[PDB]
């Protein structure tokens, strides 16, 4: 092997950090009990929602 | 009446589905559980260096 | 053949799961003909006025539309599966040239059912569209009867190459 | 033994297939509540069950 | 009453025994960890090759 | 003696190792026989309506078709088991000229 | 009905089986560590060249 | 033997390259969770499961 550049782990760090960025961005409407927290989750979930909210 | 229709097309865009959350959230603690296993397997995936005739 | 029969086993499950989005959709064939049987059967009776059975004539023609829907738009891997059209369709169920499997589907659109122009306006007609969409119970239940019993020749397939 | 194929795994993983397949059609009639949701369960319940519903 | 009795008869025909289906779930539920297990199992078996002479 | 009888012994495992694929298809022919065994006592019953029995007819040609199809389909080493062709097959499991086990398959 | 038979026919190409795939991660992972044995023990090998009247 | 070129070494190396190809090639695919991460898996596979998640 290569001693320098664990490649093997280097991609397992970043397709984990896909992973628990897709955990923390459902484990959110859990908590929040919403679908679309933030406008980047539907732009026209969000904005339609306002006008029936309103 | 309106209001209560209004409501229920809201809920249906914007409110969780806890029951569905639930499904996608599992899939990912069990991923993340599973890329914490690559992860630390792949750590020690290059231990196999130090044997060769060092 | 190792190789050769896992692309089988593949494409067994590739079958299996194509049958099932067929099989799937012929299940609501299934509950909007139940549906179209029992309006048929309510306007049947001489008791319902005019104005009435024109009332259930919105709902049976909005419901044969949904059947042709069903049919015109059901797709696996874009392929139309009830529309008359998937015939002579094979699957690669061994190693070698030609082991097939042969999926064939009737016509399931409200045309291929013969409930197209189901006109339920009095209790002879509407008789009549009793009639048909019962047929039409029967032919989606034996079209979904050589679906069934074909995911079963995979499912032993599977078993088998596996 | 042979290093290069596991036998003794690769029976064990074609068994645990057939298993969580058994289970995946079990968990289709208890989350559903019928014995037949598909006809490849039983063609003669499907025929007669649609005609019983009729 | 044709109509309680040929209810009756699909429902003998099509609706699970939720009784029946809870022995035939919890076979495969058991199945399923005994073959994960013996999976398990079977891929460190072959563990028994690097002490030979290696 | 120690060359034949170690290709001897290779030859008594291809030979186990033929038998497993056929011993393993005819596995399958079971789990066809006992569904087909199955959905002909379901099919005797007098409250099945033609419909209905053409409903079982059709599992019951599309299972026979697989019955078929395992027997002129499973192959080992590019032979036909078990569609009635391995019949006086001999396996050499010694050092010696004809020192024989005989493979004898009847039509599956 | 559609999307969850669709799902179910992307899952059966896509997604990794995580029991069939553990089988073949294991057999390389074993194979590097006798592989790595075998270089470990062929550059060892020409050490007897210097016995050689040298 | 030859001094000047361990060939059993060279060989040796270049099975270990092999081996350690194919353990990155699974390594991916658990850490992931996908069976084809990537064209050179299964082009048709690939193909068909882009137009499934359409």
């Amino acid at each position: 092997m290569v001693v320098q550049h664990n490649l093997t782990a280097m991609n397992a760090n970043r397709q984990l950090g896909i992973t628990t960025g897709a955990q923390a961005k459902s484990s959110e409407k859990l908590s929040s009990g919403y679908k679309i927290n933030r406008a980047a989750d539907d732009a026209a979930g969000l904005t339609i929602s306002e006008k029936m909210r309103s | 009446n309106i209001s209560e229709n209004t409501s229920s097309a809201e809920s249906r865009i914007r409110d969780t589905d806890m029951a569905e959350e639930m499904v996608e959230y599992s899939k990912n603690n069990i991923l993340a559980q599973a890329g914490q296993s690559m992860l630390a397997q792949a750590n020690q995936s290059t231990q196999g260096v130090l044997s060769l005739l060092q | 053949q190792v190789r050769g029969l896992n692309k089988a086993s593949d494409n067994a499950q590739d079958g299996v799961s194509l049958i099932q989005v067929a099989e799937g959709a012929l299940s609501e064939t299934h509950s909007i003909l139940q549906r179209m049987n029992e309006l048929a059967t309510q306007a049947a009776n001489d008791t319902n006025t005019t104005s009435d059975r024109t009332a259930v004539q919105q709902e049976i023609n909005q419901l044969a539309s949904e059947i042709t829907r069903i049919a015109s738009t059901t797709q696996f891997n874009t392929m139309n599966l009830i529309d008359g059209n998937f015939t002579s369709k094979k699957l690669q169920v061994g190693s070698l040239c030609g082991q097939a499997i042969t999926i064939d589907i009737s016509d399931m659109s409200a045309t291929g059912l013969g409930v197209s122009g189901l006109v339920v306006s009095s209790f002879s007609a509407a008789g009549k569209a009793m009639s048909a969409a019962q047929d039409a119970i029967s032919y989606v239940s034996s079209m979904r009867s050589k679906l069934g019993a074909l995911q079963n020749r995979l499912e032993h397939t599977i078993s088998n190459l596996d």
